[PDB]
């Protein structure tokens, strides 16, 4: 099965117009002007943006356009916005089969963001305490999540989601410190440590 | 003009078989334009194309990596159409769309997939459901659950903001937890009431917790 060929990742600032290419063969993108091009969010269903190489469907904003050479398709956004960040997603009818290309993901380029909730009256009643360390906008996408208590490295109950090849979301992370009642009045408990290419952001949060 | 409403389990048990459905409104599934897609995404991967049937073709048109699992009914009285796949396996965890794939024959949106479902995740795994246990964060965090995915909103989607559900987390008991932010006036907090409602539809379990 002979697939489309798009760039992992292209990046860009806002305001700024990029391009995504889509090279297939002379049975797909080469044999017929019916390429087609999905926006897709994460957590969310892809939404046709192009299609017929050049036509947008009703509802998309011109700053979406399509152009093929050859063999090869091209989607260029222009006026770059955050709500752009997204995969995109070129298809082509071959021989009758359909065949998506591999996706490239679109970072609007716009310091991690570190978000820490203690523990709340309703969980430890419930005799569960919760650490949610929360972390958000940090590009390239990896970082390393550790975690301390009485500046101490505790990770008895330590649960981490980063970004990887296999994550819808690529651009936040998770990590919940679960524990029995009490290890967070024991001591003003916790820091979440968060490293990201020199910048280690440790964020102490103690609730009592 | 045209919406799909999908549905069907999302959990599957190993060796057993998927079902999912697709009430097509806004055509007919008759209707010689239009062909009917499923498309499926595993975990952070692209899209693949599954197949599609033809109301006038009895050919099986099939991703031939899917090995002939997969086949597709039709209940017309309904515009419906549903896929099965059989004996799952592991690898058939993924989420599922339905989507109309307009025929070449036609100028509008010839040739592409230009409306599609909402997607259904599936899971394979032996494990039961499992309802969450939702737990506000005075003055949110879903605890607790199986499979993925669930969905939050505030006040029945009156409340928007900022906001941003972050990803979930699995423990070693296979059970999943997630949380979602926003922030609110600090002076219409006592008075007004925030209302958090959890949607875990493999559970078919819908929780609304005051906060």
């Amino acid at each position: 099965q002979s697939a489309l060929t798009q760039p992992a990742s292209v990046s860009g600032s806002p305001g700024q117009s990029i391009s995504i290419s889509c090279t297939g063969t002379s049975s797909d993108i080469g044999g017929y002007k019916y390429v087609s091009w999905y926006q897709q969010h994460p957590g969310r269903a892809p939404k046709l943006i192009i299609y017929d190489v050049i036509k947008r469907p009703s509802g998309i904003s011109d700053r979406f356009s399509g152009s093929k050479s050859a063999n090869t398709a091209s989607l260029t956004i222009s006026g770059l916005q955050a709500g752009d960040e997204a995969s995109y997603y070129c298809s082509s009818y071959t021989t009758r089969a359909y065949v998506f290309g591999s996706g490239t993901q679109v970072t609007v380029l716009g310091n991690p963001t570190v978000t820490l909730f203690p523990p709340s009256s309703e969980e430890l009643q419930a005799n569960k305490a919760t650490l949610v360390c929360l972390i958000s906008d940090f590009y390239p996408g990896a970082v390393t999540v550790a975690w301390k208590a009485d500046s101490s490295p505790v990770k008895a109950g330590v649960e981490t989601t980063t970004p990887s090849k296999q994550s819808n979301n690529k651009y936040a992370a998770s990590s919940y410190l679960s524990l029995t009642p009490e290890q967070w009045k024991s001591h003003k408990s916790y820091s979440c440590q968060v490293t990201h290419e020199g910048s280690t952001v440790e964020k102490t949060v103690a609730p009592t | 003009q045209v919406q799909l409403q999908q549905s069907g389990p999302g959990l599957v048990k190993p060796s057993q078989t998927l079902s999912l459905t697709c009430n097509v409104y806004g055509v007919a599934i008759s209707n010689e334009d239009y062909y009917w897609t499923w498309i499926r995404q595993h975990p952070g991967k692209g899209l693949e194309w599954i197949g599609d049937i033809y109301y006038n073709s009895g050919t099986t048109h099939y991703n031939p990596s899917l090995k002939s699992r997969a086949s597709v009914s039709v209940d017309l009285s309904r515009n419906q159409f549903t896929l099965k796949v059989t004996s799952v396996t592991t690898a058939d965890a993924a989420v599922y769309y339905c989507a109309r794939e307009a025929s070449t024959k036609i100028t509008d949106d010839g040739g592409a997939f230009d409306f599609w479902g909402r997607g259904t995740m599936v899971t394979v795994s032996s494990a039961s459901t499992k309802g969450p246990s939702v737990f506000p964060l005075a003055p949110c965090l879903v605890k607790d659950y199986f499979p993925e995915p669930v969905t939050v909103s505030w006040n029945s989607g009156a409340l928007t903001s900022g906001v941003h559900t972050f990803p979930a987390v699995l423990q070693s008991s296979g059970l999943y937890s997630l949380s979602s932010v926003v922030t609110v006036p600090s002076s219409s907090l006592g008075t007004q009431t925030y209302i958090c409602n959890v949607n875990h539809k493999p559970s078919n379990t819908k929780v609304d917790k005051k906060v």
